[PDB]
């Protein structure tokens, strides 16, 4: 419950250090040295993605997916067309 | 493996099969 | 020539003993030359038909002879002796060294280094003679002196494992002179032999030897059998003293067999056929295990056919054996077809290969199981069956007979029907649908806890090792 | 006696019982080790990245810190201020503004498809099957940066850049990950469009980035983008984009061979024509070499379909070099669609294996549906 | 009946008929395919590896 | 090679025609002058008896038989020796110089080849095998490797060898592995389904013969109509009901197998049948499919009676599915059969647990048994507790 509970940012990963121990950056600007999770090691842990972080004893919580979504060069997507086949 | 292979049957071969064509026109 | 002969075994037989010499005599190692008394007796077996039997004559005169001058001579006079300086006293290996047992402390009496060396005396001696086949004469000798022996020596958790072996060839050796030759001196040396092993028993339950009481049971079980009572058979396998923890997979399916055979006439064969599996996965594959899989796997199709089931035909024809099975094949097929002339006529002309393995007996059993058998095929088969039409199939006798047949089958529970005589059909009170019953569920909890069986019998085996393991020094 | 000594076995017995004890205390001392690491991790205050600049007589490191800008750290226990030389990466504690530990050093910037892998999966039996193919790349690329002794004996000076010359529809972006990957070598991809932005000061750091990355990485191979003219990646350079950062990016080319001075670094370049890019280029230190593909003449394309053979599945009786004979100047694109198209008439035959008179149609049709638009 | 179209089974003692439901089980021995396969290779390295 | 096979093969049983064994007769006395075919023309009388098996000249004189054509004469003693100098002798000298003037390497491994192929022509197996053994090792695409494994292919059809022939196909895959085309891959895939006909491996003989294709043929090895009937008619055996539909009676090419050739009435009479749910016409086309096809099949010889009989058992199945019961004037009458001869049908199915159902005598009603909700965690899984039991305990009782 320490790790997640309610708090929670974003951040995106550099490289780690040791187990359970790595450099990220977050949008603040400021890096820090964040926990990794256990669960992440080597082969689950990606060189360089967006990540999810602690607001304030910045730990380590989840890989965020590398949305496309922002103001600038908008491409649409459509999830389930209604469009009968054929 | 129970009832299959060596013990076989020893019938259902011919002679039993061969009468059942008269069978059919005795009715 | 031959004094290079008799100097090249006896340093190997020394370098051989050393090892377990100095392993018994700091604290308790007995587990390790437990190990290697297992190669001892393979490797002594090849060696003894090499550098021919001189190998022994110059050993006893290394060490101290309690008992044992008159002993060798004995052997060697029934070979007609042949004396190449044959006087005792000729090599002496000692030379006044500690791990040589030292001379002069040792002829002062000063210091007793006989525990250890007559003990192990007396296996070299039972090696030679079932390799010779040495009989008459040298088998009752050799008895009357091992045992006072063993009841005067205090025998420690290292020295229960010397003579657990000796017991073997005690029982091996009297039982080959029994059916060589048959006396009145043979009968009444069998008593003692039957006295002697209820003495001894009470005296390793004390030190609880898991070996020493695997090798007793195997043998006294077996002398059970043979004059066949079952009385003082039911009474000694109430009591479960047998060690199920470190007894060696050998010894275990020996075990297994004997009860077999025991629940095999009190018909029930519920528990036995279970026994006669345990047997199978405890015994070895190879070879030299071959003899003990040759009769255990006739004793499994005997007990199938007697509980109304019939063995699988892959059985008599995947297996490399079937040559032997032969004649239990046909004993499948008459009691499947319900023919009464087929079986009269099988166990007449196989009856004296039935009489070796004493099965012939159980086969008197078999021919009820014909009938019983037929009866549970038809049943199954067809639910609502005239009277007459059973007798018309199996060609029995009369209507009245039938009748009775199927009525006995009913009170163990096996066809699962009901007779109407109003009506005169059979009909089955088997309906199945029992998946929402209970019956399930107690198979169910069963099984719940023997998957934990196997699991309070192995974590404790992942620290045994583990001791000895960090102790040592590690690089 | 005996009753002591049968008594004493029991202690013997339970003795195994206390082996019990030390499989638990060991998974206990598990989950202590585990939760006194938790507590200590629990309040992190945080550490940025930061590089050495120059050391004080005081015993206090001026560190160059990338959001912030310089500052001066005190020294830890355990690190030495005489051993941090110029651009070291180091870790600052972001509570106390004082030095925490030391990093490992190498280049490790933003990185758009800017990684440096290793030994990428390719081999010379795809896309190769000339012999003037392989053999321009062994001297020009394999000779100076495997062994560089070669040329020094010499008292020359060894191949840094190349460019690549043949018809549309090559392959070599292919051919470029089978070079590193036979060599030993590790692969470097440069992405024009990656390094261009329009913030202030990203014109320029982010070519130095590879200016910087080539230094310690130098033991590689570097493959450069958005000039390729030869039909592999077609791009011919930008008119408004390459107008502006070829001042920033093609000047610190010539840099590393004149200034940074360091070998070893193969700077694999292809285009049919120089127009966009500096004329100049063809002196040493950017250019040092034209290798041109040669054309799928008939001996050349005869062996390129015996490469497709072998991973696909073919029958009995099927001519070779007769396919080849069949069609004209098909280059590695054309080639893989007349394999392509042989296999899509065998699916309509539901069959796993492609006809000799699949083939037949697929040379009249591949080179006919070229030929459209 | 046979190409799994209409479900249900007829019968031609009395005339009558008999009500069928689709689904014939559930998934219970599908979790015993993973342990089976487990067991036979795993457990084969178990003794190869401590021997 | 199987020609002569296929067709000496009715010399063994026939049960219908003598002409059977005098219109294959013809195919034997032609094929042995052009090829000796003394290995398996001896073995005739050597592998069944008590029919034509004790008429011979040389081993044993004796004559019992239908067909007087197997018996030795002057003529082929005399050719045997001819055969053995003109084709490996006058060829052999040839070779032997190629290797004392050291010819190329290739060129001399490809001669020991197309010799080796005049050793199956006399019918020599030992030499046939030692002279691709010394081209062997020159071997190194698929052109060599391949007429290795057709000499041993000929060991299976020819010398009628189910064991030592499969293995090497085996070992010849695992060496230098392509394919090529899909007959070359049927060669390692379709006659390892043929040896499994002989062990009775069920399924696993008939696992690469649906998917193999019906276009192969290998002549001397086999022809086009004999594996045409291999993965037809053992294709029915196997498959149940569900792949009947989508596979056997829909069929781009064994439809085109049985319209060529008419002599199967397998795939169509038996299928419709089936599909029909006429089962009154359906018992007769086994005798047609089992009298003339099956019988006179080489490899289709070896199950004899397993044929017919898991049809019987299955043909009752599908309308055991279609009813919860059954009446007896519809089942042991209307179907051809009688009671007698029906109850023993299925009075040894049942005991089998193959099927389950249910049979009366006085109400003469067949009912069908169904699982209901018991299906497979009934048995199966109270068996598949112990089933994982004794595994699991058997490498761990034995600790190291």
């Amino acid at each position: 419950k320490r790790i997640q509970s309610v708090p929670l940012v974003i951040g995106q990963f550099l490289e780690p250090i040791d187990q359970n121990t790595g450099i990220v950056s977050s949008t603040t600007g400021m890096s820090y040295v964040v926990r990794i999770l256990s669960t992440l090691d080597r082969e689950l842990l990606k060189p360089s993605m967006s990540v999810a972080l602690h607001r304030h004893s910045n730990a380590l919580v989840d890989i965020l997916p590398p949305d496309s979504d922002s103001s600038i060069s908008v491409m649409g997507e459509n999830e389930k067309p209604d469009v009968t086949y054929a | 493996e129970n009832w299959d292979d060596v013990e076989v049957d020893d019938d259902f071969t011919n002679e039993l099969k061969a009468e059942l064509d008269r069978y059919k026109r005795e009715n | 020539l031959h004094h290079s002969e008799k100097k090249y075994a006896e340093e190997d037989q020394v370098q051989e003993l050393l090892k377990v010499l100095n392993e018994i005599s700091k604290t308790t190692l007995t587990l390790d030359p437990r190990y290697i008394w297992r190669s001892l007796k393979d490797l002594s077996s090849l060696r003894n038909q090499e550098l021919l039997n001189a190998e022994t004559l110059c050993f006893t005169v290394n060490v101290l002879y309690p008992d044992s001058s008159s002993f060798k001579k004995n052997l060697l006079k029934f070979i007609t002796s042949n004396h190449k300086s044959s006087v005792p006293g000729s090599a002496e290996l000692r030379n006044s060294y500690p791990a040589s047992f030292y001379s002069v402390n040792t002829e002062k009496k000063t210091i007793e280094v006989t525990a250890e060396i007559n003990c192990f005396m007396h296996l070299l001696v039972q090696l030679f003679l079932w390799d010779s086949k040495e009989l008459e004469q040298l088998v009752e000798f050799n008895r009357k002196v091992v045992i006072p022996n063993l009841l005067c020596y205090y025998n420690l958790r290292s020295l229960n494992l010397i003579n657990a072996k000796l017991w073997f060839y005690i029982y091996l050796s009297h039982e080959t002179l029994a059916r060589s030759s048959e006396e009145i001196n043979s009968d009444n040396q069998n008593i003692i032999l039957r006295s002697t092993m209820m003495k001894f028993l009470k005296i390793a339950s004390l030190k609880h030897d898991n070996e020493t009481k695997a090798m007793l049971i195997n043998l006294i079980l077996r002398d059970f059998l043979n004059n066949g009572e079952v009385d003082s058979a039911s009474d000694f396998i109430s009591k479960l003293e047998y060690p199920h923890t470190d007894v060696s997979s050998s010894l275990e399916a020996r075990y297994f067999f004997y009860l077999s055979k025991i629940n095999a006439i009190q018909l029930d064969y519920s528990t036995a056929n279970e026994y006669i599996i345990a047997a199978i996965r405890k015994a070895p594959h190879n070879s030299k295990s071959l003899g003990f899989l040759q009769q255990s796997n006739k004793l499994h199709c005997c007990i199938q056919l007697l509980m109304g089931d019939i063995p699988e035909l892959s059985f008599f024809h995947q297996s490399n054996m079937q040559k032997s099975l032969l004649p239990y094949y046909h004993l499948t097929k008459a009691v499947k077809l319900g023919d009464l002339k087929k079986f009269t006529s099988t166990i007449t002309k196989y009856k004296q290969l039935l009489l070796k393995d004493d099965t012939y007996q159980l086969c008197v059993r078999l021919r009820s199981n014909v009938i019983k058998t037929g009866i549970r095929i038809i049943s199954l088969t067809y639910k609502k069956i005239s009277l007459r039409d059973i007798c018309l199939k199996l060609n029995l006798d009369s209507e009245q007979t039938v009748e009775y047949m199927v009525s006995r089958a009913i009170r163990d529970g096996v066809i699962e029907a009901k007779i109407n005589h109003e009506d005169g059909f059979i009909e089955t009170t088997e309906l199945l649908n029992i998946y929402d019953s209970e019956d399930p569920q107690q198979v169910f909890d069963e099984r719940i806890k023997f998957a934990n069986q196997l699991h309070d019998e192995y974590l404790v085996s992942m620290r045994y090792p583990e001791d000895k393991k960090t102790q040592q020094n590690e690089k | 006696e005996q009753k002591i000594q049968e008594t004493e076995l029991k202690i013997r017995s339970k003795t195994e019982n206390v082996r019990r004890l030390e499989a638990q205390r060991n998974a206990l001392n598990d989950k202590v080790r585990f939760i006194k690491d938790e507590l200590r991790l629990l309040q992190e205050p945080g550490s940025y990245v930061g590089e050495v600049i120059k050391i004080v007589s005081d015993k206090k490191v001026l560190v160059k810190v990338q959001p912030e800008g310089k500052y001066i750290v005190d020294v830890a226990k355990d690190i030495n201020v005489k051993d941090l030389k110029a651009s070291q990466r180091v870790c600052l504690r972001s509570d106390s503004y004082m030095l925490h530990k030391v990093l490992e050093n190498k280049a490790d910037p933003l990185v758009s498809l800017m990684m440096v892998e290793k030994v990428p999966d390719s081999t010379y039996d795809m896309v190769g099957g000339l012999t003037k193919q392989i053999k321009e790349i062994k001297e020009v690329i394999e000779l100076p940066v495997k062994h560089p002794e070669l040329f020094e004996s010499l008292g020359i000076a060894q191949p840094k850049g190349v460019i690549l010359y043949g018809p549309p529809g090559t392959g070599k972006t292919l051919l470029a990950r089978a070079v590193a990957h036979h060599t030993d070598c590790k692969f470097i991809r440069v992405s024009g469009a990656e390094l261009v932005q329009k913030y202030i000061g990203e014109g320029s750091r982010m070519v130095r980035e590879l200016f910087v990355m080539a230094r310690e990485h130098a033991p590689s191979i570097i493959f450069m983008d958005e000039i390729d003219s030869i039909g592999s990646t077609r791009v011919e350079g930008s008119g408004g984009g390459d107008s502006e950062v070829q001042r920033t990016m093609l000047e610190l080319l010539n840099q590393l061979d004149g200034f940074e001075t360091s070998k070893n670094i193969k700077i694999i370049m292809a285009t049919n024509r120089l127009d966009i890019l500096d004329p100049a280029l063809l002196r040493p230190g950017r250019i040092d070499r034209k290798i041109e593909f040669p054309p799928p003449s008939v001996a050349a394309r005869a062996e390129i379909l015996r490469i497709h053979s072998r991973k696909m599945n073919l029958t009995r009786g099927i001519n070779l070099r007769k396919v080849a004979e069949k069609m004209n100047g098909c280059s590695g694109a054309d080639v893989k669609g007349v394999c392509t198209e042989a296999g899509m008439y065998a699916l309509r035959e539901r069959r796993i294996h492609v006809t000799q008179e699949d083939f037949e149609l697929a040379v009249g049709k591949v080179m006919n549906k070229n030929q459209e638009t | 009946i046979l190409d799994k179209i209409f479900y249900g089974v007829l019968d031609q003692g009395n005339g009558w008929l008999y009500v069928y439901e689709t689904p014939n089980q559930d998934a219970t021995y599908d979790s015993a395919l993973e342990l089976v396969g487990q067991l036979n290779k795993v457990v084969d390295q178990l003794f190869e590896k401590a021997s | 090679n199987y020609e002569v096979s296929e067709k000496a093969f009715l010399l063994t049983q026939s049960k219908v025609s003598i002409e059977q064994r005098k219109e294959a007769a013809e195919f034997v006395l032609a094929k042995i002058k052009e090829e000796e075919m003394a290995p398996y023309y001896k073995y005739l009388c050597e592998e069944y008896l008590v029919n034509n098996g004790q008429s011979d000249l040389e081993h044993d004189e004796k004559s019992d038989s239908l067909n007087e054509w197997i018996k030795f004469d002057q003529e082929l003693y005399n050719e045997l020796c001819k055969k053995n100098e003109s084709k490996i002798k006058e060829l052999n000298e040839k070779i032997q110089k190629l290797e004392e003037d050291d010819e190329g390497e290739l060129e001399q491994a490809q001669a020991w080849i197309n010799l080796g192929e005049y050793y199956a022509q006399i019918g020599d197996k030992d030499n046939a095998e030692k002279t691709l053994g010394k081209s062997l090792s020159k071997a190194i695409s698929t052109g060599a490797k391949i007429d290795v494994m057709l000499t041993i292919a000929r060991l299976g059809f020819f010398y009628n060898d189910q064991l030592y022939v499969k293995e090497k196909l085996e070992a010849v895959n695992s060496m230098i592995e392509k394919g090529g085309d899909w007959e070359r891959r049927n060669r390692y895939k379709t006659y390892y389904g043929i040896h499994c006909l002989a062990v009775r491996n069920f399924k696993e003989a008939a696992k690469l013969l649906v998917d193999s294709l019906a276009t192969f043929t290998s002549i001397e090895l086999t022809s086009y109509e004999s594996i045409a009937t291999y993965a037809s008619v053992t294709g029915l055996f196997t498959l149940e009901r569900t792949d009947l539909k989508s596979k056997v009676i829909d069929s781009p090419e064994l439809l085109s197998l049985i319209s060529t050739t008419a002599a199967l009435q397998s795939i169509s009479s038996l299928t419709i049948s089936l599909y029909a749910s006429d089962y009154a016409s359906y018992f007769p086309y086994l005798l047609e499919t089992y009298a003339n096809v099956l019988i006179p099949c080489k490899y289709l010889n070896r199950h004899a009676d397993f044929f017919v009989r898991e049809m019987r058992r299955k043909v009752y199945a599908q309308l055991l599915e279609s009813y919860k019961t059954l009446s007896l004037k519809s089942m042991a009458s209307a179907f051809g059969v009688s009671v007698a001869f029906l109850d023993n049908d299925l009075g040894k199915f049942i005991p089998n647990k193959q099927l389950n159902c249910v049979i009366d005598r006085v109400n003469g009603i067949v009912e069908t048994n169904r699982p209901d909700n018991k299906n497979a965690q009934y048995h199966l899984l109270v068996k598949q507790g112990d089933g994982l039991l004794t595994k699991l305990q058997k490498y761990g009782a034995a600790v190291r």
